DNA sequence: GAGAATCCCGGTGCCGAGGCCGCTCAATTGGTCGTAGACAGCTCTAGCACCGCTTAAACGCACGTACGCGCTGTCCCCCGCGTTTTAACCGCCAAGGGGATTACTCCCTAGTCTCCAGGCACGTGTCAGATATATACATCCTGT
DNA sequence: ACAGGATGTATATATCTGACACGTGCCTGGAGACTAGGGAGTAATCCCCTTGGCGGTTAAAACGCGGGGGACAGCGCGTACGTGCGTTTAAGCGGTGCTAGAGCTGTCTACGACCAATTGAGCGGCCTCGGCACCGGGATTCTC
């Protein structure tokens, strides 16, 4: 069972442009592109964790990461479609 | 309930969509709502408790 | 006047530690803007370390981390 | 009378040895406290990040010059330009 | 009953990073918000990839994604370029560049 | 010397012209300066569309870069004008400043924080 | 090294400027430590021959 | 005869891919220099990574870490 | 017949303008193997490995011609000498 | 040979460098046990060798011109130094901001069992491209 | 300079393979319910350090001005490398056999987490003093 993110790439390309194949080798661009921003990001938010005798890891943690890793206009838009994905997650009543 | 800009508090026609911040017109959100800091938004819907 | 606290004399020192011999008479303006540059990174960074640890104060300890994540690591200071 | 640039090596062979703090306190203290305002308001800083900032910002400056000068000389040329300065930055990579 | 990723409106998977962030060992312990932030995080940057990465192809008049097409969208953009200014990329070529002398 | 004396010569044939006819070289001038401020506002919205990503002249400067780069003296020129203009188009807007300046100096010798 | 550079600096006492020298005149920890800055140390004279006169 | 194996046209190719019109005649000899002392600075990583994976032969993943390791890290070949 | 040096930019524009390996499979396999036989003998090889060193030397090596071409500009100069070369490298920080 | 300007040497004030002591919380000792690791065994992907063949490319070489490199005059722009202005340094007492630490309730997340379906290994079809045939006209290149 | 026979084109077909697509069986990690220990939230509170500001000093910055060594434009010998063509070499293919060892599985077991008792190593604090900071007279060695 080789894990892969090959399908959820696959739909969201799918949703903008219909009649657009990807090759193999792009297929592995993106993959890779996808586990090394998770990461830079995750050994980010772990160092920000030990920096404050904080044992835990939350979402606060991983937002000053994304504002440290991300430049400014892609960090503005990244932590406002994730507080959204928070808040709908959230408020599951 | 009446809704009212987050800045200047007058009638708040139109609200955006990446901070959830009520402006009241053009000019308000090009010099304010566009550019502002992150980090400057949650007080400003901390006066009505939506932060 | 707020950016001319830095002065002649100043990067007179700084580009005879280089160890340069004849400098340009407005040489003046690109040095004061990458140094503008590189202390809004270095305390861009610095506020956003001391603002997820609720310290409203800059302290030695962020900004040295701050170098070490920008690949200039201090000694001396902590760490 | 006298000639210029050997009193230049001269005052460059006495600043070499001796690795003294070179730009005052007080102005970059001011400069890093009005650099630091349109970020968060009312911060206080302490004594110790201040000479933090000092010492990476002349070893910064220091790590810049003398790659400049080498970028001088390698066009047959010992005055420093504008040019000089954004081939260093080039090959140095912070573009 | 249903997955935490329809939760919170997302196609990319929940447990799947929340596993993969438990036994990485970065901390012992892991909030829930922690992988539905990250999994929108990956979103979004997924997503502006694609985007760029479709213009570029349909630029080329080819209707598949080619490499080239990475390397023209990564190279084009701005902050992405800032982003991956450290990354050597697979069968992608280089930018057309000419010197402004060099053209008699 | 020669350009010296014809600069001289125009700045002569100019005050005659200021002093013979002060409202047709005011006229002209407030023209001169109202095209050149009418220039400098089409560059600073090229300038401002520019920024845009999103916007089309991005997805045009796309379309000529990648025609450079998916498939002559003129086509040379033409890709000798693609190139990235930052700090030129800033020292443009600072010459065409100036030429308003000379324009608005011209008219004299021959915004509004309520809305 | 500390103490090596220190004994010829005429000092019974190792300073940051000693250690400086050590590790900048040492090729291996010159580039085990390259990207790192240290504390108060300068940099170590070197003149090159075109900037000598006559 | 494998130092100068790779040859010089090859070498123009790869140089005007890079763009520079005009080329001497003495620097093939330090391309090659410079590119032997480049792999070397990689398998020297591969073959520690190879050497602890208990395996005689070199795979893609500890190329691909070895380069990753010195900054220039390389998509598509992890997968 | 063309004049020397529009040949010269319809080839720099084919160079830059498709995407093809340029180095020679089979001598770059040979020189992989003899200078890795001298840290460990009778290794053996992984195909996509080889190509792994392929597109990183030639990553390398057009972007060292960059920085050589941007000294070869910064010295009045067309073609690259060695000092260009040295000077990049030495400006890149490597030595 | 004058003229500073570093280096040397003796004297002195001083403040952190090293040594010593109280005592806490962390290193060590000791036994249990689930389990990761060693380790033998085994399937088969894939890496190595290589026989020969077309030929693109590598190698070699002749010709020549844009260009590397030395020379040079000239504008000028930084260098060196004296004077004057200004703010940096320093002593330093003081208000209090704001971490450091402490106490303590509690929501929050590891752990465990059951489980099912989403996601991967491996099958089956679909146009894109290549290649032909054929009947004219059209056109091109060469010899007459 | 023209005619005649070669390919070229066009506009339909035709057959046929290549490199992509889509569809399916089936396992293991995701989801749900649940407990319960504990890290985190939170209020108080001690007191360290930072901030302000007298003012006095004085070395350091600012201005200015003579002037000379260097930037820089122009020039010219020539030589080294572009450009193009003939000869040579082993680069690429692809065919396939051999088998090395990468990879997977089952079994045994020996290593390391985990809890508990406990004692001195090592940190906070205090104190004497000596090496280097300072300081001044004079040797001495670059410089024009």
């Amino acid at each position: 069972r080789k894990e892969t993110y090959s399908s959820y790439i696959y739909k969201v390309l799918k949703q903008t442009h219909p009649d657009t194949g990807i090759s193999q080798k792009s297929m592995s661009i993106l993959n890779s592109f996808v586990n090394d921003i998770f990461e830079r990001i995750a050994t980010e938010a772990s160092k920000l964790a030990a920096y404050n005798k904080k044992s835990t890891i939350s979402a606060r943690e991983i937002q000053t990461a994304v504002r440290l890793i991300l430049p400014g206009e892609l960090a503005k838009h990244a932590v406002s479609e994730g507080t959204r994905a928070v808040t709908k997650y959230s408020s599951s009543t | 309930a009446k809704k009212y800009c987050d800045v200047t508090g007058l009638k708040g026609f139109y609200k955006s969509p990446t901070n959830n911040i009520r402006y009241h017109n053009a000019e308000i959100y090009q010099l304010i709502v566009k550019p502002m800091a992150p980090g400057v938004d949650q007080e400003y819907l901390k006066l009505r408790g939506a932060n | 006047d707020n950016i001319q606290g830095i002065t002649k004399p100043a990067i007179r020192r700084l580009a005879r530690r280089g160890g340069v011999k004849r400098i340009s008479g407005l040489i003046y303006e690109e040095t004061r803007g990458v140094l503008k540059v590189f202390l809004e990174n270095v305390i861009r960074d610095a506020v956003t370390y001391t603002e997820h640890a609720k310290r409203k104060t800059v302290t030695a300890m962020d900004v040295v981390y701050a170098l070490k994540r920008q690949g200039r690591t201090l000694y001396g200071f902590g760490g | 009378r006298y000639k210029p640039g050997t009193v230049a090596l001269r005052e460059i062979r006495r600043f070499q040895k001796s690795t003294e703090l070179l730009i005052r306190k007080l102005p970059f203290q001011r400069l890093v406290r009005e650099i630091a305002q349109d970020f968060k308001t009312d911060l206080r800083f302490q004594s110790s990040a201040i000479g933090a900032l000092q010492e990476s910002v002349e070893a910064y400056l220091v790590s810049l010059f003398e790659d400049t000068n080498l970028a001088a000389i390698h066009a047959k040329r010992v005055t420093i330009q504008k040019k000089d300065i954004k081939l260093a930055r080039r090959l140095r990579g912070e573009r | 009953s249903q997955s935490r990723s329809a939760k919170a409106g997302l196609t990319f998977p929940v447990g799947r990073v929340h596993r993969l962030l438990r036994r990485g060992n970065y901390a012992q312990r892991i909030g829930s918000g922690a992988p539905v932030y990250l999994t929108a995080v990956l979103e979004y940057l997924a997503a502006e990839i694609l985007e760029l990465a479709g213009n570029a192809a349909r630029d080329n008049k080819k209707t598949r994604i080619i490499p080239r097409h990475l390397q023209l969208a990564i190279r084009n953009d701005d902050e992405l370029n800032k982003l991956l200014g450290n990354v050597t990329i697979a069968q992608g070529g280089v930018l057309p560049n000419i010197h402004q002398n060099l053209l008699p | 010397e020669r350009v010296a004396k014809e600069e001289e010569e125009k700045k002569l044939k100019e005050q005659q012209w200021r002093e013979t006819d002060l409202n047709g070289w005011i006229k002209d001038k407030r023209l001169k300066l109202n095209k050149l401020i009418k220039r400098r506002k089409e560059k600073l919205k090229l300038r401002d569309e520019m920024k845009d990503r999103k916007s089309q002249v991005s997805q045009n400067r796309m379309k000529n870069l990648a025609s450079l780069a998916e498939d002559n003296d003129e086509d040379w020129l033409i890709y000798t004008d693609i190139t990235q203009n930052p700090e030129a188009f800033e020292e443009a807007l600072e010459y065409e400043y100036k030429d308003i300046v000379e324009l608005e100096r011209l008219l004299l010798e021959h915004y509004d924080w309520r809305n | 090294l500390a103490g090596n550079a220190a004994r010829d600096n005429k000092k019974t006492r190792i300073i940051p400027r000693h250690l400086q020298l050590a590790i900048r005149n040492d090729d291996e920890l010159n580039k085990l430590l390259g990207n790192v800055t240290i504390a108060q140390g300068g940099v170590l004279p070197n003149i090159h021959q075109n900037l000598l006169p006559k």
